[PDB]
RNA sequence: AUCGAGAGGC
């Protein structure tokens, strides 16, 4: 995103804008596109070299004016404390891979065991695509019955996964029986 | 699938080691492991 | 009534039944439970022979799916094991034939239910192999889903089961056990952060017993002999007839320990 | 592959003795019988109504793995009562509280109107 | 890729249901949980077996041969 | 230091003791100075040790580093065992490294040497030096099949 | 795997009966140690087990989104409100028993992966097998039905050990025996012998 | 044959400790000074009272397996409400003529004290712990 | 060294047997015993070799001679009745 | 290299291992098909040819069957093809190949082979799944685990060959460590929370359960132990099943904290003769180390006995635990409220020092540390600052998580758990470190993007506030990212360091093996060591000891060990020795006194020179403590009866005993020598531990429990001599190896790069430093 | 065969 003061300081998009794009979305009239969001300069890209002249904020909504209870379970997160803001990122999110946005809450949990589960889940059995039974792979393996999962970041509906999941939403208990 | 298509391989000054320059471009814990960690990263 | 175990229905209901027990050991119950479970026999397609697989789904896939579909099995105590029985594959006395060929001339998917599914073999006047449904439309358990200008032609061979032999046989779905509601035996003990009422919730099987009071010291004699337990059918077996037949293949099992011991 | 079929652990074969009877060492009335082809269900049972009879001083049932269903009982017993008797007073006492609660159920369910 | 015949924890068949459900659904904008109350799935097994369940088959279907 | 030394009494007491530590080594000027007890200093490189007070000084030395190393992670190997590895390099009279070149030169055996690191150019300095191999140790042997006279071989058995 | 870090072959499988059994009935399709869970520090596949039982019960898709502020006080809250445990520790009764176990077990739904790998076509063995001609040692690769490398490190274990027939037998008679004549006078094998 | 040891004890305080089921027992001889006393009891098992008069009992009877009780062949050992069978697991001198007595029941413990039922107490493990209300 | 007899009375070693050296007598004894050479002892209750091997051991009944070596090359001879088995 | 080294290798199988509870350790679970694909030879003997024909008509498919006939001749017969299967006759001298049969010895064997412990012999047994079983003890040795890994067996092809690995490669010989003086195996996970679990004082077991877990016991006496609680209700202490399996004649007394012989927080243990009289069960009474039963039970009652004992906790442990179970949960990670909100403080105030040492550093008004940058000094402060703050936080979630929760019960059991994970997963992950440093700025100025130019703060600096519970912020994630890849590409390194490093000990200390006369040599002969270890003992066996003269007041050590028949206080009491009314004046007995005590001084002085630390326990031949409990225990030794015992009988007694061990044999004057050398801290510690006056008064002695107590020690130091031909040299080099493998890595050189400079004569070091005293 | 790539278990 950019941001640019409006007055006060504000993201250069606008809800009417992301209403827009909602209204292009439901259709599948004026049409509203990414590439139509650059040319209106909304938003701009950003090498790492033009990175070190930004100034992004991660939340859109930290750079709002901020002058209250607060639930102790809440992640503690710094102020921003910073005046100027060149752009905001559009989601923290998007810094992670398919991979990782497939992890569950790799906010909540150690990365290296992230990093194991980005290499095991190119490992894991699923349905890699509709074609197959047409198709002649050498070597293919698809599961009987593949069961969407219960927990799904957002980005996966971009990585399709729900549409062709990989798992099954085990009932599981964790318990020791038997010593096995 | 997804993620063998987007690849990137560096042929080999501490490239392993994530970096700040890496942020928002490359995931930050995707890397084959043990050899050649952090050597191919996944966009 | 009966001196012994006495069983008092709270609710009836074709899919299930909830009753309470009482002047019942627990061992017994546990092991009541798992014979219905595994210990009851049930006839479900063993044999599935395909002619022409055109629809997608592959043969092992479909084979699995009409094992687990659901066939009647009140007479199949009149059914003898084919194991038990002479002929060399399947006779009629021990195996119930049931065949299925569906094409799809419409170009909307056809679909292709237990209902469709028809029976070969004579029925020699007994309630044995008709497929059940509980579905309002009447409409079977979809084995599959065919394409305009797909055709698929089979033959199963169902014969009587045994629940720890394929999951298939087993009459029962889920039965629910409950005994100490109150924990007064205190044979668990609550994880509680605060406090153990709060953390987990009051059962219904709790307040039909009288609630402790809290000044009377614990009986260590006390063995709980009242449970609640409830029994869910899937219709091969009426509910009444599941539990009956739990008890009497419990009891069959313990004859036939008996007859060896005299046969020792 | 390597795995052994569900119905042989269902049902006996190669001529297993059902019930085997060996005499427990260093114990006066006390036998090891092993239960072949048998399962947790039946041995929780038998056991229990051993432990309910006053004359068995031990009764306890362990399965040695629970690949293979065999179930071991060992029933010490008062001097001059058989531990196979104690055994099958224990069995037949299982049948009757069976039958009883099989008819109880019966007139209930007949009393139940659904 | 179709309807699991069976929640695999219970046992208890499921696939009568779906059909029933996805109309449930559609007709009365129903949340899926009153529709697998109205089913009868008060398990949370049979409700993942059919929740969590996708048909694949449909994309087969759509394909000519 | 926080130390301990007997006390007048005789039992151990803890006497805390100033002690320095440096950046560099220059061992034989800094032995040679007011104010320091000679005995007491220490030196972590153990070859300034060797240079100094000798071999075995040096070998105490590179015992006590192996030690600092296996108890840095607290684990505990017995003192024979890396006592072997410091004796193995402190034989010969120069400190021997584990490496190539230590282990190679000394002139015992010949499939040893080669089995670890340049195998055909020590072959071919065999060949030239006209080595005959005892064949006695434990490589050698397995390079000839023949069962080593180790354990179980190194005792022949006879009839009575 | 779970799509968290911990990952498991199975080690046995139970009939329904034998496994550990809730009020509700429901039998976990599987079991895991509670020992790996602290030292993987894996908060999020208990988090992901709490909130699929909550969204089975709410029939609603539970959000996994990583910076995505949740209370897990929140979603224990919605559990509340389906009566089912705040931390999901749910009673369960052995199977054997019948007994109430007398610790409350966690019960949630997760997600699980098949992983790639599996035994029978990992599984080699072979007693004799084809050997590669110039090495006359025996071939490599199951597909080849060849003998599995004894390490240069598994020798040395063995001299260790000190048994010198095994290492004896594994690298000579197990692998590329061979017999030779050799002349003293050459002092190499340049003799050549008919035995007929 | 006999009870090695008789008394009558009041506790001066009960400890409920980590453990819920069982709790330490600080308890002095009545009218006796020479005797101090420290237990471990099951109080879930046996009511115990932060004041309360216990009447203690030490008897060596009354390679067996235990049998269960039969009321027809059982005479009750006592009419004691708790009864312990324990090994000692110290017998010390904590001043020359004032003998320590340490007994351990299933690893719960016992401490007496003082001379007068030293020659009551005995080598042997055997013992068996009687409270009487 | 050669001949290099070392004296009855004048020898230094270990008495008892090296486990390096039972193990290797025990395998010899049990070869023996699958060659079906003639055993000694009398055998109850046991067909291995090892078990037969065991049993002679304890017996001491197998006549061998376990010649310790030494880096000179002087040879000790020990009969396996003379090593004491601990 | 290649092939001579190593082979691929004829009768060699390989299965991913999960493990079994009721499959015995000693054991390994052989797949059916693996035992039928695998083949021995076996020589037909007239007590072999009867199972051996059925065995034979029984075939190739059927698991007691044989692949091939080998003929006297020797052409030979395959079985499948030949029709004379049905109707062969097996002649005397024509050998068969037997399928792989139950109780026959195998090579169990993980790849990574740091260890002869890692490659051990085990029994067959035949399993009719397809994974390799195994026990969960014989885990730790091999360093395998049940995700996965993959284990080799490899099958012996001679009798001589199998009586190799029963006699010397089996489990319960390689129990014992060599090295660390350790057993290899312990008890572990659930079996180790359950025992603890079963050991606390508050479970009891009810008498079906405990005739149910008497029955479990595989031996069991068949006497049912009289319950701990008769009159209420039949109870039994779980220590007293426990107890049923502890083996008789065993005693076990230690105090991890000072312990009260009524032991109200029952820390500490003690055990006799297998009844365990107080503790709850941890993991260093179970656990590999020194000092555990598993050592005691070793040394005491052999191998065998001991691998049985580890087969019987496990499953009566088991058994126990399935009724009690276990789960570990949400909430076991969740803290309370009030306890987060002195957690939110702390970091608070964590935060506000910071920032006041950064307004310090921003004035100039700075004390800066000698030799330090004051940039490197400030660094330093708030790095610790944070250390500090992570640590406080994680000790209140400790004392705030209540002793129920399911963490803390693996902890105090010792399963799986750490104080640093209850601390990140409750209160606070902590500051990343990369390269040893906080946080760098790879933009000019900034660590992240977001981040401000020149901002030192903790925030930008990489210092996690949140828990793993917490969640995290996302410049908190990519931190955490960055750190967790540095450890891994480590982790990757100090494999392929440690690989290297342990080929190149194992090559060059390959040659060495004790020789017959005691001296460690190589082929050549070079002397390495002219005794073994400098003691000419083996490296198992020997457990820790303190020696009582080292320490403590002179005074004291005079009061202790000094008895002088001529004073009236310093001669031995007439209630403690029958000959005490003879032994007042008796001179010449008082100056055999007086000449023990002065031999007693000098061994003290002697002590004194060893270690200026002079600690008390140093690792020791013989336990005497053992011996002197089994002593009394065994001889049921009455504290009041005065001793049989002559004094001047046990001084020269003492004497005998130390001429009858012997490490070296002969008379030589040099070999004498070396052998006073090699005993003289091991009789050091014996004079130390049968003190005359210590031997009538600290324990009472019979004059036959004497004698038993000098004739056990002599036999167990003779046990404990190295045996010769033993390879001294691989075995030290996999030693320095497997903890280099397991090592992990005010600034020295340190771990795997300190240990490579040590290993290679290093022109450099990294890190020079001269200590200056 | 040869070479390359990928993966597993540390
Ligand atoms: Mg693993
Ligand atoms: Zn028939
Ligand atoms: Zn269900
Ligand atoms: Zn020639």
């Amino acid at each position: 995103f950019i941001v640019e003061d409006d007055g006060h300081k504000e993201l250069k998009v606008r809800k009417g804008h992301i209403a827009k794009l909602m209204a292009t979305e439901y259709q599948d009239v004026e049409e509203y596109t990414w590439s139509s969001l650059l040319n209106e300069g909304l938003v701009e890209y950003i090498d790492a070299e033009e990175e070190e002249s930004i100034l992004i904020a991660m939340q859109p909504e930290d750079l709002e004016p901020a002058e209250l209870d607060v639930d102790p379970a809440k992640r503690i997160r710094v102020s921003h404390h910073a005046t100027t803001f060149t752009h905001c990122e559009i989601h923290p999110s998007m810094i992670l891979g398919v991979a990782a946005s497939i992890i569950p809450f790799p906010d909540h949990n150690q990365s290296p065991r992230n990093t194991y589960q980005s290499a095991m889940g190119k490992q894991a059995m699923g349905v890699f695509l509709t074609n197959y039974n047409v198709r002649m792979d050498t070597m293919a393996n698809i599961l009987y019955y593949p069961q969407k999962p219960l927990g799904t970041t957002r980005a996966m509906e971009y990585l399709k996964f729900r549409e062709l999941p990989a798992g099954q939403n085990a009932i599981v208990a964790i318990a020791c029986y038997s010593g096995y | 699938t997804l993620s063998h298509l987007r690849r990137t391989n560096t042929p080999i000054a501490k490239p392993r080691q994530l970096h700040n320059t890496h942020w928002g471009l490359v995931c930050p814990a995707e890397t084959p492991e043990g050899q050649a960690c952090g050597l191919v990263k996944n966009l | 009534s009966e001196e012994g175990p006495q069983v008092k229905i709270r609710e009836a209901s074709k899919d299930n039944v909830d009753f309470i027990l009482s002047n019942v050991d627990l061992a017994m119950a546990n092991s009541l439970r798992r014979v219905m479970i595994a210990e009851i026999p049930t006839l479900a397609i063993d044999s599935v022979e395909v002619e022409t697989n055109t629809t997608v789904l592959a043969d092992e896939f479909i084979a699995h799916r009409l094992g687990l579909i659901p066939l009647q099995s009140m007479d199949i105590e009149q059914l003898e094991y084919s194991r038990d029985c002479f002929c060399e594959d399947h006779c009629d006395k021990c195996s119930v034939v049931l065949t299925l060929q569906a094409f799809g001339e419409s170009e909307s998917t056809t679909n292709v239910y237990s209902k469709d599914l028809v029976i070969v073999s004579n029925l020699m006047g007994r309630n044995i192999g008709h497929p059940i449904i509980q579905d309002k439309e009447g409409n079977g358990v979809l084995i599959c889903k065919l394409r305009k200008g797909q055709e698929l032609k089979l033959t199963c061979v169902a014969k009587k089961g045994i629940a720890k032999e394929h999951a298939k046989w087993g009459p029962a779905a889920a039965i629910e056990f409950e005994y100490d509601p109150w924990n007064k035996l205190k044979h668990t003990d609550y994880w509680y952060e605060q406090d153990s009422a709060k953390e987990w919730p009051q059962s219904k099987n709790c307040e039909y017993e009288d609630p402790p009071n809290e000044g009377d010291p614990f009986d260590y004699k006390a063995q709980a002999d009242t449970f609640y337990m409830n029994v869910e059918s899937v219709g091969s077996i009426p509910v009444d007839q599941v539990v009956v037949r739990g008890i009497d293949t419990l009891q069959k099992k313990v004859a036939s320990i008996l007859l060896a011991l005299t046969q020792m | 592959m390597n795995a052994p079929d569900r119905f042989e652990l269902f049902l006996l074969g190669e001529g297993e003795s059902k019930l085997k009877i060996d005499p427990d060492t260093k114990a006066p009335n006390a036998v090891v019988i092993t239960f072949e082809k048998e399962d947790h269900t039946l041995g929780n049972l038998i056991r229990a109504e051993l432990l309910n009879d006053r004359k068995v001083l031990f009764a306890a049932y362990k399965v040695e793995h629970p690949f293979f269903a065999r179930f071991k009982l060992r029933i010490q017993t008062t001097e001059g009562y058989d531990p196979k008797d104690a055994l099958k007073n224990a069995c037949n006492s299982i049948i009757n509280k069976l039958g009883a609660l099989k008819t109880n159920f019966e007139t209930e369910w007949n009393l139940q109107t659904l | 890729m179709i309807v699991p015949v069976r929640c695999f924890s219970c046992g208890k068949v499921v696939g009568d249901k779906w059909e029933s459900y996805l109309n449930l659904l559609q007709e009365d904008e129903l949340d899926e949980g009153t529709a697998l109350s109205r089913l009868g799935l008060k398990r949370y097994c049979c409700r993942r077996m059919i929740l969590t369940h996708v048909d694949l088959i449909e994309k087969f279907l759509r394909y000519n041969p | 230091y926080d130390r301990k030394v007997p006390s007048p009494t005789g039992e151990y007491v803890k006497e805390p003791e100033w002690v320095l530590e440096t950046d560099g080594v220059n061992l034989s000027e800094v032995m040679t100075v007011p104010g320091i007890d000679p005995t007491r200093i220490y030196t972590n490189s153990f070859i300034d040790i060797m240079e100094v007070l000798g071999i075995e000084a040096g070998r105490a030395a590179l015992y006590k580093e192996v030690y600092n190393v296996i108890a840095s992670d607290g684990s505990y190997v017995n003192y024979r065992h890396m006592a072997l590895l410091v004796d193995v390099m402190t034989t010969q009279g120069g400190l021997t490294s584990v490496t190539r070149h230590g282990f190679n030169r000394s002139n015992t055996g010949a499939l040893m040497r080669c089995s670890f690191e340049e195998t055909v150019e020590i072959l071919f300095e065999a060949g030239a030096s006209a080595e005959l191999d005892d064949c006695r140790g434990v490589s050698e042997n397995v390079i000839l099949g023949q069962m080593a006279p180790i354990g179980t071989g190194a005792f022949d058995v006879m009839i009575d | 795997a779970s799509r968290h870090g911990q990952k498991g072959t199975i080690g046995i499988t139970y009939r329904r009966e034998d496994m550990p059994f809730t009020a509700e009935g429901i039998v976990p399709d599987l079991i895991i140690n509670p020992h790996a869970i602290p030292s993987r520090m894996t908060v999020a596949h208990l988090i992901e087990c709490l909130l699929s039982k909550v969204a089975a019960l709410s029939g609603n898709e539970g959000d996994a989104s990583p910076f995505t502020d949740i209370t897990v006080e929140g979603i224990s809250k919605l559990l509340r409100e389906h009566g089912y445990q705040s931390r999901g520790f749910e009673v369960m009764y052995n199977g054997h028993t019948g007994k109430k176990l007398m610790a409350q077990i966690f019960f949630g739904p997760t997600y699980y992966q098949r992983l790639r790998h599996m035994v029978d076509d990992k599984i080699h063995a072979r007693a004799r097998g084809p050997m590669q001609v110039l090495t006359r040692q025996p071939v490599e690769g199951r597909s080849r039905d060849g003998g599995l490398r004894f390490g240069e490190m598994e020798r040395d274990c063995m001299i260790a050990h000190g048994a010198a027939s095994f290492l004896k037998e594994r690298l000579m008679e197990a692998s590329d025996a061979f017999r030779v004549h050799i002349c003293g006078i050459c002092g190499l094998m340049t003799v050549i012998a008919k035995l007929n | 044959s006999n009870t090695l040891f008789d008394d009558i004890f009041q506790v001066s305080e009960v400890d409920p400790g980590r453990y819920n089921k069982v709790c330490r027992i600080e308890a002095a001889s009545t009218t006796q000074d020479q005797c101090k006393l420290t237990l471990d009891i099951n109080v879930e098992l046996f009511p115990v009272a932060a004041q309360d008069s216990l009447t203690v009992t030490i008897a060596s009877s009354l390679t067996r397996s235990w049998r269960p009780p039969q009321a027809g062949d059982r005479s009750l050992a006592d009419d004691y409400d708790y009864v312990m069978y324990g090994t000692a697991y110290k017998f010390e001198e904590v001043s020359k003529d004032l003998i320590a007595v340490y007994y351990s029941f299933g690893g719960l413990l016992m401490r007496l004290e003082g001379n007068y039922r030293n020659l009551n107490n005995l080598k042997q493990e055997n013992a068996y712990l009687l409270i009487r209300r | 060294l050669k001949e290099k007899a070392i004296p009855k009375d004048q020898r230094a070693t270990t008495p008892y047997m090296t486990k390096y050296e039972r193990a290797r007598i025990l395998g010899t004894r049990a070869l023996q015993i699958s060659m079906n050479a003639p055993v000694f002892v009398d055998l109850e209750g046991e067909t291995d070799p090892l078990r037969i091997a065991m049993k002679e051991l304890a017996e001491k009944k197998i006549p061998l001679v376990i010649r310790r070596y030494l880096p000179d090359g002087s040879f000790e001879d020990w009969s396996v009745e003379e090593l004491i088995v601990d | 290299r290649g092939n001579l080294m190593g082979k691929r290798v004829d009768f060699s199988a390989r299965t991913v291992i999960s493990g079994d509870p009721n499959l015995e350790l000693d054991q390994v679970g052989v797949p059916k098909s693996i035992a039928k694909t695998l083949t021995y030879p076996e020589v037909v003997t007239p007590y072999n040819i009867d199972r051996l024909t059925q065995l034979v008509r029984n075939g190739p498919n059927e698991h007691p069957g044989a692949k091939y006939v080998i003929r006297d001749s020797g052409d030979r017969i395959d079985l499948r093809y030949s029709k004379r299967a049905g109707d062969i006759q097996l002649q005397y001298g024509w050998k068969v190949e037997r399928h792989i049969m139950d109780n026959d010895p195998v090579l169990f064997n993980r790849q990574p082979s740091l260890h002869k412990m890692s490659m051990m012999a085990h029994r067959v047994k035949v399993i009719p799944y397809s994974t390799f079983r195994l026990n969960l003890s014989v885990t730790s040795p091999y360093n395998a685990d049940f995700d996965g890994d993959e284990m080799n067996l490899h099958v012996p092809q001679s009798e001589e060959t199998r009586a190799e690995l029963s006699q010397l490669c089996a489990v319960p010989l390689q129990i014992v460590s060599p090295q660390s003086n350790k057993p290899c195996m312990g008890i572990v996970q659930d079996t180790l929370c359950g025992i603890r679990k079963l050991t606390l004082r508050d479970t009891f077991i009810e008498l079906d359960q405990v005739l149910n877990m008497l029955y479990w016991v595989p031996d069991w006496d068949g006497v049912i132990p009289t319950p701990a609680i008769i009159k209420p209700k039949p109870l039994w202490s779980g220590k007293q099943i426990l107890s049923v399996a502890i083996p008789n004649g065993i005693h076990l007394q230690r105090f991890d904290e000072g312990t009260t012989l009524l032991s109200p927080k029952d820390n500490g243990m003690l055990i006799i003769d297998g009844q365990i009289i107080f503790g709850v069960v941890e993991k260093k009474t179970v656990g590999s180390s020194n000092g555990g039963l598993i050592h005691v039970v070793t040394r005491e009652k052999g191998p065998q006995v001991c691998a049985k004992l580890f087969g019987n906790i496990q499953k009566v442990v088991n058994f126990w635990l399935l009724h009690n179970g276990f789960s570990t949960g949400i909430g076991d990670t969740i803290a309370d409220g009030p306890t987060m909100r002195e957690i939110t403080e702390t970091i608070a105030e964590a935060k506000k020092k910071v920032l006041d040492v950064t307004k310090e550093a921003q004035a100039n008004l700075l004390t800066a540390k000698h030799g330090m940058t004051l940039r490197e000094s400030f660094e330093d402060n708030v790095v610790r600052f944070l250390n500090e703050a992570r640590d406080k936080a994680g000790r209140l979630a400790e004392v705030n998580l209540k002793d129920l929760n399911n963490v803390k019960q693996m902890v105090m059991a010792g399963s799986k758990g750490s104080f640093i994970n209850i601390a990140q997963m409750s209160a606070c992950v902590g500051q990343q470190s990369v390269e040893g440093k906080r946080i760098a700025f790879g933009f000019v100025d900034r660590t992240l993007p977001h981040f401000s130019k020149d901002d030192y703060s903790p925030e930008s600096k990489g210092f996690v506030e949140n828990s793993y519970l917490r969640g995290l912020t996302p410049q908190e994630f990519f931190f955490h990212a960055m750190g967790g890849r540095e450890g891994l590409i480590d982790t990757a390194v100090k494999t392929a360091e440690t690989g290297y490093i342990q080929r190149r000990l194992v090559k060059a200390l390959e040659d060495i093996m004790v020789h017959y006369d005691n001296t460690t040599r190589n082929s050549l002969g070079n002397v390495i060591q002219f005794i073994y270890g400098e003691d000419g003992m083996d490296a198992a066996h020997i457990e820790k000891q303190s020696l009582d003269t080292i320490g403590g007041s002179d005074a004291a050590f005079e009061k202790r060990y000094r008895v002088d028949l001529l004073n009236t206080d310093h001669t031995l009491d007439p209630s403690l020795l029958e000959s005490g009314s003879e032994i007042l004046g008796d001179l010449k007995l008082q100056v055999l006194l007086d000449e023990e005590y002065k031999q007693l001084v000098k061994d003290r002085k002697f002590l004194r020179e060893v270690f200026v630390d002079g600690e008390a326990n140093w690792p020791l031949p013989v336990n005497i403590r053992r011996i002197i409990q089994n002593a009394q225990q065994t001889f049921h030794i009455d504290h009041t009866k005065p001793s049989d015992l002559t004094i001047k009988d046990i001084v020269l007694g003492v004497k005998d005993l130390q001429e009858n061990l012997l490490v070296l044999r002969g008379k030589n004057e040099i070999i004498q020598n070396a052998q006073r050398d090699a005993v003289t801290l091991f009789c050091c510690l014996l004079r130390s531990r049968l003190a005359t006056r210590r031997v009538l008064q600290e324990y009472r002695l019979t004059k036959q429990a004497f004698d038993w107590v000098l004739s056990n020690i002599e036999a167990q130091f003779l046990r404990s001599v190295v045996h010769p031909g033993e390879m001294v040299g691989v075995l030290a080099a996999q030693s320095i190896g497997e903890p280099a493998t397991q090592m992990t890595l005010k600034k020295v050189t340190s771990g795997v790069p300190r240990l490579k400079e040590i290993l290679n004569v290093a022109k450099n070091m990294k890190t020079p430093s001269l200590t200056v005293y």
